[PDB]
């Protein structure tokens, strides 16, 4: 945007300007079992 | 500098069970009918 990316300075400088976002994913490497029994009576 | 997936076993539990009352047991404290100790409490099944 306008002066979300640039300004008139690199307008007049004419640049062209862009943010680019991403979130991550993440593989599963690891195992940390728990366990619970749960008396059940 | 590596690892496993680490399966990472384990357990849990249960069990209050404790339950005795050994209050309402009486003990005996005679002498010897005339070879036992001379100071030990000994459980009885029965007069048989």
């Amino acid at each position: 945007g306008l002066d979300e990316t640039m300004t008139e300075d690199d307008i007049r400088h004419g640049k062209m300007i862009l943010q680019v976002r991403l979130a991550l994913l993440a593989p599963a490497e690891f195992i940390a079992i728990s366990l619970t029994l749960d008396l059940r009576d | 500098t590596m690892v496993l997936p680490g399966v990472s076993y384990n357990e849990t539990l249960l069990t209050q069970a404790s339950n005795d009352d050994p209050v309402t047991m009486p003990l005996f404290i005679g002498y010897t009918p005339p070879p036992v100790t001379v100071m030990q409490p000994v459980s009885v099944g029965s007069l048989t």
